């Protein structure tokens, strides 16, 4: 029983998985900061728009 | 006896403490001897 | 793709050249010794005595001398510092002054007075030790590679370590358990420190003062500094609706005292204020130069007090009603100190004690004179100087009666046990803060800090971040003046604060200059003044070390000059493009176009903490925008000394990076070039020390390729028997049979001897002869003729090695020979005899101990993961893969996942790579070599691309299933061996106070149960064993006591009731007896009472 | 530094050692080894039955 | 019942001495 | 200090080449080339000399001489 | 003074 | 315990009354389930897990 | 085996003994004594030029 750098290493199809999930998440980020800026983003609790 | 002979660390030289006197060197002015190897067989282990 | 410069990691060694690691500590003392000592001359130059004002003594020069030592009569030679290292000396020069005194009627000039003597450093301009050749270094006997910079005072090498504290003539403005609060810390260039605080509570500002008793309100005081309409006052404090609305109060209770004019203020401050000349003469002294000394006064005008003060209450007016305070853990406001200005403070309260004490030893003998000439040479003493001065270092307790000021611990103990842990200990940075488990913040990491202060460097234990470590890339700036940039600043336009009045400060377009912690007065258009000023600063008229930032939220300027700040170079950036071009470079490269010549050619600059808070920085050259304004000229620089060791720091984690960091200055290995001509205390070498093949550039920055701590060996990650448990580590027997890892100790043995006051003196017996043959006895086998043991022998246990006869009282001698004390038999290297300051025989003794790696070792991975030894592996084990490579350390795989270490299969594989290929691969961090190409080099030799060989186990001779981690890695020995952490004591010593074991292992003492285990045994609920092992064999005594008046008695006899019937023993343990008989003399009698166990 | 917690409740005891651990899974799970030399060093006193 | 702190009325024990090694190198009895 | 007269691993004699190795790096030649000539096959006795310090030269200076 | 080179015979 | 760099101590007691309460009592074998939740301490290493 | 410098000596005198290489690593009679298994590359199909 071993371990190497083998055994830890991206796949082929990891690459591209997370990079979309990434470029969504940073198209969704981007977002509503301008959201916030102009006015939106409906809070339900009571709280702090920031 | 025989004289205590005593390095120097500055010029080597053999020379020997006759009895509470000054501790110096007769050819240079260093003021720190050192002492000789001993004479006797020692056992070593070469394991 | 944008134009890139890979030529700027060679700007790194030009700047470190000149200035940087260790040299600043050498630089804070070289301007030390040519502006400050001048400086304290000509602050105190003239005294005078107060019998008759004829006689006065003058200063015309004073400076300092080369290292030299007083010998016997007459003769100033130069001393080594190994001389002095070995002889237990001090590296001290004598202080040559020019004095003029006038005796009788005619004035003498006696030029060259000696008047003391004053410690050098090792690597300064006036000692012997610079500008010199390594062929030359190596004819004095001192390692050429020992950065230096520490003190030698009695033969031991002391490092003052570098101390932070908060900065002064500032307002802070902090919160409280009640509210905000703003204070004012102010110290002058004379010994007067003051810190004043106003506080706001129920709507009412309060001052408070340590002179003052009570609090008066800060109104009070407006119309006592001289502005007597109540209106100017609210027109200072701020033009708003809101800030007067806040200020009504203050008015109102203002107009309810009978106070309107200055006279009726001054006698209210006076009434209210105690001290122990009128009350209106003390009160208005009060608030002259007393509460605020930062801020002079020219003849009795308080106008610029007065809008300092109005400036604070704003201050506290907008922090008050908001959610903004201001935080101590800032390291822009947090200044250092070296040791330059603790030998400043030393040196004038030194002066000034000396100038005070010769001035009242000659008051007296003037008018009860019985000459006519009196010489002030011949009383004079140059004894106090120099001693105060070694006490000061060697103690480190710095005691200033003058300032008020006690500190300890400063000064500490070189540690010589590696060659980074004594480059490391100049790197050291503590805090002014102690102990204290509550603070978190400051211990924090704080955003501030950013290539300053390493972040992975810091002990783990108690200290969590109060001691702290520079970075590779750091200046401290020293102290200059400021008349050229008051100059340039009045040039530029700035307007004077006593013409304009209180309205206009209010006024947003408005803006104030504040030059350390001092308004110079209003200024419009802030961002050209700004401009021209870094124009004027990168032009090289004014000094590079000036800091100038904005404050919009406070609206206002600053402008920082002092010294003690903390600045780093800089590239800077031209709109879109850096003006470090290559033809820039390819000069630097041929020779010329410094550092220096790059500062002058307007191409790099040093930035503040707080003058990098308006600027932006681009990390590389790619994420370079059109609003950056400077230029990271090296990422890797951010890293400490201790986390260069390190390969690939970014893929470790930052606890495993923390803890190599700590383990690198605990590995041993080689000291420097001279180790053997060097005695110290304790000293640890290694036998054959190897190259690190994946080595960094921070490691050939420092060239720690010459003295190595470590060796490379074969390491197989995989699963062993039974051994390979979280951190156990097996070896090789083989390996450690062929001299993997072997170790060296020595110990020092010092043994000095003088003469006394009288006649008596010491001598030396030496052999001892017995008359059956001609021998010399057991007990002095070793001793030689003349009374020393021979070099080259070997000493056992309870074996005399000089000696020594004292003086009881034709006198009585008393033996007391030294006794060396140890577990093995250790080997004599050398002996050394020589005298001392005090003409004193002193004779040292180097013993050496070959030690070999054993059961119970500590070894480190120099990745964060430290190890003991399992099991000795013999050569029959340890299965070979192909070729007959046997592992010679094996790795556990379990305790990768837990410390998430993934640098280490990284080193390991480029380890492989480079002993393959034959070339040292870089791992330097945010950086160095990918895994792609290193990947595909280790196909073309033939070998598996990532890591992976075909093993056949050894044990049984079948092929293993699953595939092994093999290939080279850098390992190292630390220290706490089994053979020191093992001790035992059953019968030894006691004390006399109380009899228990004694505390040590040193001294053959036990160990200690405190009630952690009691309420252990306790909970199972077993209380004879709990009573065997307290009373028993802890402390058994029989004492006498009488049933009918409790008290103690002898062998069975009461002295208070005169009765023997009533009697009896108990068994009480030594500890209670000792207390009950100690409590008697607090006027207190503990009556027992003797109840019948058996009934 | 005191008599009544650092005499009292402390009372330092003799007959004990302290030594580095090593693994060893070759014994029972009540048994643990002791070295030759701390052995020498403590003794038991027991008193001489028929 | 007045407003004191642990830390400096109750005084540090054996409990709050935290055993921990760190490198720190460099009476009479009958 | 001195290279080592056999290697740790395996116990192979490699040090009778490190005087023959010095002499080769002088003759135009390269670590990786220099190795392999010398003798030295795998990476078990090719990294005592490849990554070793020589530090008694610099410790013969501080060597006490006789006049 | 001081006493070197010292031989007791017992 | 961690196995890289503690420091453990050994006791031995005198009286042989109290060498039996330190078996009955103080026991590897007795003391198997802890006192606060009842579940047994001594279970495996992760080295036998796997 | 050593260097000297002028005011250096060294004498002495050695015993060869005979002894076996369990004791210890200097009585090895091989530097290496190795075996490998004899490999085997069978192909299935035939196979393309490129
Ligand atoms: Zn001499
Ligand atoms: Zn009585
Ligand atoms: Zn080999």
């Amino acid at each position: 029983f071993s371990i190497g750098i083998g055994d830890v290493t991206p796949g082929q199809g990891l690459l591209k998985a997370k990079y979309e999930l990434l470029n969504a998440g940073y198209k969704k980020c981007d977002e509503y900061i301008e959201a916030l800026n102009t006015g939106k983003l409906q809070q339900q609790p009571g709280c702090t728009a920031e | 006896q025989q004289p205590m002979i005593y390095i120097c660390g500055e010029c080597h030289t053999e020379n020997e403490i006759k009895s509470r006197d000054p501790i110096r060197c007769r050819e240079c002015g260093y003021r720190i001897m050192y002492k000789k190897r001993t004479k006797r067989l020692v056992v070593f282990d070469a394991r | 793709p944008i134009p890139t410069v890979e030529e700027k990691w060679r700007l790194l060694p030009a700047f470190l050249k000149v200035k940087g690691l260790v040299k600043q500590h050498i630089d804070s003392f070289n301007y030390f010794i040519n502006v400050e000592i001048k400086k304290i001359m000509k602050a105190n130059e003239k005294v005078t005595s107060d019998a008759d004002p004829m006689w006065y003594l003058k200063y015309l020069n004073i400076y300092v001398g080369l290292p030299d030592v007083e010998e016997s009569f007459n003769v100033t030679r130069p001393v080594s510092p190994h001389e002095c290292r070995l002889r237990d000396m001090t590296y001290s020069a004598p202080i040559t002054v020019d004095i003029e005194y006038t005796r009788g009627s005619q004035r003498i000039i006696r030029n060259a007075l000696p008047i003391g003597r004053m410690p050098i450093m090792l690597r300064s301009s006036n000692c012997v030790l610079t500008g010199k050749t390594p062929a030359e270094f190596a004819k004095l006997n001192e390692c050429p590679l020992d950065p230096g910079g520490y003190f030698i005072v009695k033969g031991v090498e002391k490092v003052i370590l570098i101390q932070e504290q908060l900065s002064k003539n500032r307002i802070i403005v902090e919160a409280d358990r009640k509210g905000a609060v703003g204070a004012s810390v102010t110290s002058s260039t004379h010994e007067k420190k003051s810190r004043t605080n106003m506080a706001v509570k129920q709507g009412r500002f309060y001052l408070r003062h340590n002179t003052l008793s009570e609090d008066i309100p800060i109104v009070i005081i407006f119309k006592a500094m001289g502005v007597e309409s109540d209106q100017e006052i609210v027109q200072m404090i701020g033009t708003e609706e809101h800030v007067m609305a806040a200020f009504g109060p203050s008015l109102e209770e203002c107009q309810k005292a009978q106070i309107f004019t200055q006279m009726q203020a001054l006698k209210y401050i006076g009434n209210k204020v105690r001290r122990q000349k009128t009350k209106i003469e003390e009160a208005r002294e009060l608030l002259a130069s007393t509460i605020l000394t930062h801020v002079p006064v020219k003849e009795f005008n308080f106008r610029a007090k007065c809008i300092y003060t109005a400036v604070m209450v704003r201050r506290v007016i907008l922090a008050q009603g908001d959610n903004k305070v201001d935080d101590r853990d800032y390291y822009g406001n947090k200044r250092l100190e070296l040791a330059g200005q603790l030998l400043s403070l030393l040196f004038e309260d030194l002066f000034k004690k000396f100038n005070s004490e010769m001035k009242k030893i000659a008051d007296q003998v003037i008018p009860k004179q019985r000459a006519a000439q009196f010489d002030v040479v011949k009383h004079m003493r140059q004894d106090q100087i120099t001693n105060g001065m070694v006490n000061a270092i060697s103690t480190g307790n710095w005691s200033l009666k003058r300032f008020k000021m006690d500190r300890q611990g400063v000064t500490q103990v070189l540690s010589r046990l590696s060659y980074i842990s004594a480059l490391g200990m100049m790197t050291r940075i503590s805090s002014q803060f102690e102990k204290t488990r509550k603070v978190s913040g400051p211990r924090s990491l704080q955003p501030s800090q950013w290539g300053m202060l390493c972040p992975s460097d810091t002990p783990e234990g108690e200290a969590c971040g109060l001691v702290k470590n520079l970075a590779l890339m750091t200046h401290i700036t020293t102290d200059m003046e400021d008349g050229p940039i008051v100059k340039l600043a009045s040039n530029l336009g700035v307007e004077d604060v006593n013409l304009l009045c209180g309205e206009e400060l209010s006024y947003p377009n408005v803006f104030l200059v504040f030059l350390n912690g001092n308004i110079l007065g209003v200024i419009r258009d802030h961002k050209k003044l700004v401009n021209t000023f870094r124009l004027m600063r990168r032009a090289g008229y004014i000094n590079e070390f000036v800091s100038i930032s904005t404050n919009l939220t406070d609206r206002c300027v600053y402008i920082s000059s002092d010294g003690g700040r903390l600045c780093r170079p800089y590239i800077i950036v031209k709109k879109q493009k850096p003006a470090v071009t290559n033809k820039h470079m390819e000069e630097l490269a041929q020779g010329y176009r410094n550092f220096e010549d790059f500062l002058h050619e307007s191409l790099v600059e040093y930035l503040d903490v707080n003058e990098e808070n308006d600027c932006n920085i681009a990390l590389y050259e790619h994420t370079i925008n059109k609003d950056t304004t400077h230029l990271e000229i090296e990422p890797f620089t951010l890293l400490g000394v201790c986390a260069g060791l390190i390969p690939y720091p970014h893929h470790n984690q930052s606890p495993r990076n923390t803890y190599q960091c700590a383990m690198g200055k605990q590995a041993m290995g080689t000291i420097g070039y001279n180790q053997r001509n060097r005695i110290d205390t304790l000293m640890y070498l290694l036998a054959y020390p190897q190259k690190p093949m994946v080595k960094t550039k921070t490691i050939e920055l420092i060239e720690f390729e010459k003295l190595p701590a470590g060796q490379n060996a074969t390491v197989a990650v995989m699963s062993y028997s039974g051994y390979d448990i979280e951190d156990a580590l097996v070896l090789n027997k083989a390996s450690l049979d062929r001299g993997f890892g072997r170790c060296l100790v020595y110990k020092n043995a010092k043994c000095t001897l003088k003469r006394y006051t009288n006649q008596t003196f010491d001598k030396v017996m030496g052999p001892m002869l017995d008359a059956a043959t001609r021998k010399p006895i057991w007990r002095h086998e070793i001793l030689d003729a003349d009374g020393i043991c021979s070099p080259g022998e070997k000493v056992e246990n309870k074996q005399v090695l000089v000696n020594k006869s004292m003086p009881t009282v034709q006198p009585q001698y008393k033996d007391v020979p030294i006794t060396y004390k140890g577990a093995t038999d250790s080997y004599i290297e050398k002996v050394m005899i020589s005298s001392n300051a005090e003409d004193a025989f002193l004779i040292k003794m180097l013993l050496r101990q070959t030690r070999r790696p054993e059961i119970g070792d500590k070894f480190s991975s120099r990745h964060g993961q430290k190890g003991v030894c399992g099991l000795i592996v013999p050569q029959e084990d340890m299965p070979f893969c192909d070729s007959g490579i046997c592992p010679d350390i094996i790795m556990n795989p379990h305790g990768f996942p837990s410390r998430m270490t993934v640098g280490k299969l990284i080193e390991l594989l480029a380890g492989k790579a480079g002993v393959l290929d034959g070339r040292f691969h870089y791992g330097t961090a945010f950086g160095g070599s990918k895994v792609k190409d290193v990947c595909e080099d280790l196909v073309r030799h033939g070998y598996n691309y990532l890591g992976k060989d075909y093993v056949t186990s050894g044990i049984t001779g079948e092929p293993l299933e699953a595939y092994i981690y093999f290939g080279p890695v850098y390992y190292q020995k630390l220290k706490h061996m089994v053979l020191d952490k093992m001790h035992a004591r059953a019968r030894g010593p006691r004390a006399v106070l109380t009899r228990q074991p004694t505390e040590g292992r040193s001294r053959d003492g036990g160990l200690r149960l405190g009630e952690m285990e009691r309420d252990c045994l306790i909970g199972y609920g077993a209380s004879m064993l709990l009573l065997e092992r307290l009373m028993i064999s802890s402390d058994a005594f029989e004492v006498d006591v009488c049933g009918q008046c409790g008290l103690l008695g002898y062998s069975g006899w009461c002295h208070y009731c005169k009765s023997s019937c009533h009697v009896s023993s108990l068994r009480i343990p030594y500890a209670c007896k000792l207390l009950f008989q100690e409590l008697q003399s607090m006027n207190i009698i503990p009556r027992l009472k003797l109840s019948k166990y058996n009934e | 530094q005191g008599r009544f917690r650092g005499n009292l409740s402390g009372k330092r005891v003799d007959f004990s050692g302290r030594t580095v651990i090593s693994p060893d899974p070759n014994l029972r799970i009540d048994e643990v080894a002791v070295p030759v030399h701390v052995a020498k060093i403590l003794t038991f006193p027991e008193k001489v039955n028929k | 019942q007045e407003e004191y702190d642990e830390e400096e009325q109750e005084e540090e024990n054996d409990y709050i001495n935290s055993y921990f090694e760190d490198g720190d190198d460099f009476e009479a009895t009958y | 200090m001195i290279i080592p007269v056999r290697c740790f691993t395996c116990g192979k004699i490699v040090g009778n080449k490190w005087e023959a190795y010095l002499g080769l790096l002088q003759a135009e030649y390269t670590e990786g080339d220099a190795l392999d000539a010398l003798g030295l096959k795998r990476y078990c006795c090719r990294r005592m000399l490849l990554a070793h310090v020589d530090l008694i030269e610099k410790l013969l200076n501080y060597a006490p001489l006789e006049k | 003074m001081w006493y070197l080179k010292g031989t007791v015979q017992s | 315990a961690d196995f890289d760099g503690d420091e453990m101590n050994l006791h031995l007691p005198q009286t042989e009354e109290a060498k039996a309460e330190a078996l009955v009592l103080m026991g590897t074998k007795a003391n198997l389930v802890t006192p606060r939740n009842g579940e047994p301490l001594i279970a495996a290493i992760q080295d036998f897990l796997t | 085996i050593a260097q000297l410098r002028p005011g250096q000596e060294i004498d002495l005198l050695m015993h060869c003994v005979k002894g076996i290489g369990k004791d210890h690593a200097k009585f090895s009679p091989v530097a290496t004594a190795s075996y490998r298994l004899l490999p085997d590359i069978t192909l299935l199909e035939p196979v393309e030029g490129e």
